[PDB]
């Protein structure tokens, strides 16, 4: 009911910006003029329509052209996003190059079974005996899966990706800790079996998410 | 030969090349068609004649004593040679299947020859390059303090 | 995409507000207390 | 089969992989009959039994009850020595005072 | 283990325990299958519940 | 009359780098549990600290500069823990030592000048981490 | 806690980057006196 | 007690020119209201940590940091509209593509996070 | 419960004194560093 009620406040606002749009070419005859055409031009076309019910999000973005001061805040960043242009054409050549090294580390060595006891795509088939909170009193029966992670770095996009998760400071102990465990291409984990491997990220870390983004700040300031 | 090196035509073909090597090593994935590797290994080695024959040109066209001053040059060489030296290596009796992947690395760095004219970037890497006494400072004090503190965690967590 | 580019857009958007706003006071960031100031003067106006 | 279970009980062990020695225990006790001769004994710095016993027993469901039960109650404190562990275990299955 | 003729095993978790700590009885019947034909005797076990 | 100056000036910065090491190496055990290692540690320990109390009457002549206040100070602190584990949470007052990487921090000046930079920028901040208390006090009796 | 984030972390985390923004400006303007800038574009003039 | 000994002594008309003054009368009216419903309820009891700021905060090093701050956020009012407009058109965007999927507990969409409504 | 709870100040030093020394440590060397790439470009411009 409220989308029925809310459906007949748009008929009467789509009529008003048809009567100004109409209105204001009369005395006319920017590109800032055809987006005001367009917000009314995809709420009338739409009278598939999924894309249609996305793309009239633009309303908001109307009133740029209808404040002076709105307007030269909306300047000043593309004016910034073109003088901080340098420092990402570099810091994204940089991760590019660290996903490439992590996809020849880790290329398929974060696979890992249901449970912890078969280490091979072979053994991890049918059902197993899965044992609640670590009681041997309470047992389940549950069905073994030989599942990939969520963020492996099989190709360079899904390196590149975690590379990303990582670099943001989010869930990377959990990366780095599976990073440790991978043992071979194509078999399940061994605790601690690399602990070495932390140097490539902890290397990554400093260069990147330390030192490139606070140069980027660094950068604005000046 | 300095007019083959110093002209237009010859810097914009050493990007293809470069382009060409990024995009073979920025082409393997897990459970990769076997007719892939072919391609990539056959390209690795008739790209790195390229490399080495253009290293070749532009070690004994100008000045070899000159060259020395550039960092750039010395560091370009040295991945020519450490490429050349793993083409016999992987196919001679040393295997090496994690050497295999760590040197990758060491071979996928000839990316940065499509920055060397930029007069925005050096700028600043002139400039933080002058300055290493104190980044290099500041890193190992900090280096210093992760030590104390992790020494002592050792003691109250161990 | 969507959370990529939500996570790039804001963080940018928000340090270019931090940014903008320290901008602003460079005059008492950076005042230097020692020599003069707005305050020596606040200090003769409610002692005159 | 004459067993005697050494239950390594020093520092290291405890936590998580006690917990699994003692359930190890428990479930290997279950393959023995009462033609089979038992005993439990654990070391850290020192070897001694986990139970009454002192010897070898019947392991027939009686004294398995007791055995499983003295398991279940062990704790990880000490130092290892394997040396005096092992001269305590060789030592029990010399015995033949008793029935084995 | 095998100084002594032994055998060595993993038990890195609960769902180890069961099998690992039941595969010592192979080790025990090696001398039984090395006997040959004078270990195939009926033996009858204990009265249990079916 | 003991004179000091460049014969071992460097002999005892490369002793305290020392120490650092053997410091990292010793594995925490639980439950009071131990190996060779560890045992062989101990008595490391114990010539390190002798070198240490061997260069605090040389160096007496300095009592009252910080950093010599502190040097003196992980040094009777450890002659204590050890007269005091001898005759016996003992263990936990050996957490004193890891003080003494800190200590090579006046032995190069050139380092020594950076972190009194780091710390005479600390002062202008003084300010905001007020502030940031009487806001968590404010919001913990809120709460 | 939504107010607790804006006011405890962003409004904080801005007053400390401001200020530190404001030390090492402070700095560099009092070492720019000594020479330090001449030292590097002298070098970087006697290299091309 | 404070309050009668200062309105009297500083001729109302002129006490609530002062903002410190005009402020602290919400508490002493909120505090004195409190105890007589001791035997909806917090509002005013609530803000009775509120008189903290009022006199802990006359260090002229804290408070004209503050100032100089609040002073500025309002000088540039038009930069937050940035990251409303923002924050208001991914919210939308977010509402019509992941609003439908289901709210379970072990997930990340759970009661407390999700699509399904504006705020 | 206990007196274990006061252990707590070793992760609060460690957060606090680790996150503004990382401040003075990689902050400082972008605006020092970098603060003269601007200065060099500024100062290359003018003698080119
Ligand atoms: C029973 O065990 C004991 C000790 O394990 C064996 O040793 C003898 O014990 C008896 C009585 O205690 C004494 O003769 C001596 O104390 C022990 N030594 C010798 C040389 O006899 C003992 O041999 C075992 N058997 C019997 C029948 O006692
Ligand atoms: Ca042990």
């Amino acid at each position: 009911f409220r989308n029925t009620i809310l459906g007949y406040f748009d008929y009467a606002f789509t009529a008003i910006f048809t009567v100004e749009i109409l209105l204001k070419m009369t005395t006319f005859g920017n590109y800032f003029n055809l987006l005001d055409m367009l917000v009314v031009g995809v709420s009338l076309v739409s009278f598939v329509v999924k894309i249609l019910r996305v793309l009239r999000v633009l309303r908001p973005l109307r009133a740029i052209n209808r404040a002076k001061g709105l307007k030269h805040v909306v300047q000043c960043v593309f004016v910034a996003i073109r003088t901080i242009g340098n420092i990402m054409i570099v810091t994204t050549l940089l991760q590019f190059m660290f996903a490439c090294i992590g996809v020849q580390l880790f290329k398929g060595k974060f696979y890992r079974c249901t449970d912890e006891a078969k280490s091979n795509p072979e053994e991890c088939r049918g059902l197993f005996i899965l044992y609640k909170d670590g009681d041997v009193d309470s047992p389940v029966v549950r069905e073994r899966i030989w599942q990939n992670s969520d963020f492996n770095f099989d190709n360079v996009l899904s390196a590149m990706m975690a590379l990303f998760t990582v670099s943001t400071f989010e869930g990377w102990p959990a990366l780095l800790y599976k990073a440790i465990d991978s043992n071979g291409e194509n078999i399940g984990p061994i605790y601690n079996h690399r602990v070495e491997i932390s140097i490539f990220f902890i290397i990554y870390i400093i260069i990147v998410a330390f030192f490139m983004m606070n140069i980027f700040v660094g950068f604005v300031i000046v | 030969c300095r007019a083959a090196v110093k002209s237009v035509t010859f810097y914009w073909l050493v990007i293809v090349l470069v382009f060409l090597n990024t995009l073979t090593i920025s082409s393997e994935h897990y459970n990769q068609p076997d007719w892939l590797t072919q391609i990539q290994d056959i390209a690795n080695k008739v790209l790195l004649a390229l490399f080495t024959c253009e290293m070749l040109v532009k070690m004994y066209s100008l000045g070899l004593q000159a060259y020395f001053v550039s960092l750039f040059n010395r560091f370009d060489c040295f991945v020519v040679c450490g490429g050349i030296t793993e083409t016999i290596l992987v196919e001679l009796e040393i295997m090496s299947p994690l050497g295999i992947s760590v040197f990758r690395c060491v071979r996928l760095l000839r990316i940065f020859k499509v920055t060397r004219h930029w007069t925005s970037l050096s700028n600043l890497v002139a400039s933080l390059l002058n300055s290493m006494k104190s980044i290099a400072s500041l890193l190992l004090l900090l280096f210093l303090f992760i030590i104390i503190f992790s020494l002592l965690g050792m003691q109250l967590f161990g | 995409v969507y959370f990529i580019s939500f996570y790039m857009l804001c963080a940018f958007l928000i340090i270019n507000l931090f940014v903008a706003v320290i901008m602003d006071n460079f005059d008492y960031l950076t005042r230097d207390w020692s020599i003069l100031g707005p305050h020596h003067l606040d200090e003769f106006k409610r002692i005159w | 089969k004459d067993m005697l279970i050494l239950v390594d009980v020093s520092g290291s062990v405890s936590g998580l992989t006690l917990k699994l020695i003692r359930t190890s225990v428990s479930e290997m006790l279950e393959t023995l009959s009462d033609d089979d001769f038992v005993n439990v004994a654990s070391f850290n710095s020192n070897a001694q039994d986990v139970s009454c016993f002192q010897h070898l027993v019947q392991a027939n469901v009686r004294n398995k009850k007791v055995l499983k039960d003295a398991v279940n109650n062990i704790t990880a404190k000490g130092i290892t020595d394997y040396k005096k562990g092992f001269s305590f275990a060789f030592e029990q299955l010399l015995n033949y005072n008793v029935s084995r | 283990a095998c100084e002594n003729k032994g055998y060595y095993y993993e038990i890195p978790s609960i769902g180890a325990i069961r099998i690992n700590t039941q595969e010592y009885l192979d080790v025990l019947g090696r001398p039984m299958v090395l006997a040959g034909d004078k270990a195939k005797q009926v033996q009858w076990t204990n009265v249990y519940l079916d | 009359s003991i004179v000091e100056w460049k014969p071992f000036d460097i002999f005892i910065l490369l002793a305290i780098f020392a120490n650092c090491v053997a410091l990292a190496i010793y594995i925490p055990f639980p439950e009071d549990d131990s190996n060779s290692t560890n045992h062989n540690l101990e008595k490391v320990e114990y010539a390190f600290l002798i070198i240490f109390t061997v260069e605090t009457f040389l160096k007496i002549i300095y009592v009252r500069n910080g950093w010599n206040l502190l040097d003196f100070v992980i040094v009777i602190v450890g002659l204590f823990s050890v007269i005091l584990e001898q005759l016996t949470d003992v263990k936990a007052l050996r957490a004193f030592r890891v003080l003494r990487p800190l200590r090579l921090v006046s032995g190069v000046p050139s380092l020594q000048v950076v972190l009194n930079s780091i710390i005479k920028a600390m002062v202008p901040l003084l300010h905001i981490a007020l502030l940031v208390l009487f806001v968590i006090i404010i919001y913990a009796i809120i709460g | 806690f939504v107010s607790l984030v804006i006011f405890g972390s962003f409004f904080v985390l801005n007053l400390v980057l401001g200020v530190l923004s404001g030390e090492f400006s402070k700095e560099r303007e009092k070492a720019k006196a000594r020479g330090d800038f001449q030292k590097l574009r002298e070098k970087q003039q006697l290299e091309e | 007690v404070e309050m009668v000994l200062k309105v009297i002594a500083f001729k109302p008309k002129g006490y609530f020119s002062d903002a410190w003054n005009t402020f602290d009368s919400l508490i002493v009216i909120g505090s004195i209201i409190d105890v007589a419903l001791s035997e909806s309820i917090t509002f005013f009891r609530l803000f009775r940590v509120m008189r903290l700021v009022k006199l802990l905060s006359r260090g002229e090093g804290i408070r004209t940091l503050l100032w100089t701050f609040i002073k500025s956020f309002q000088a540039l009012p038009y930069v937050a509209l940035l990251i409303a407009m923002l924050f208001f058109i991914y919210a939308v965007i977010g509402m019509q593509m992941f609003g439908k999927v289901a709210m379970r507990d072990n997930n990340q969409i759970n009661r407390n996070n999700n699509f399904q409504t504006f705020p | 419960s206990s007196s274990g709870m006061i252990v707590c100040i070793y992760f609060i030093i460690l957060f606090i004194c680790g996150n503004y020394i990382l401040l003075n440590v990689f902050l400082a060397i972008a605006v020092d560093n970098l603060a003269d790439a601007e200065s060099l470009n500024t100062a290359q411009k003018e003698e080119a």
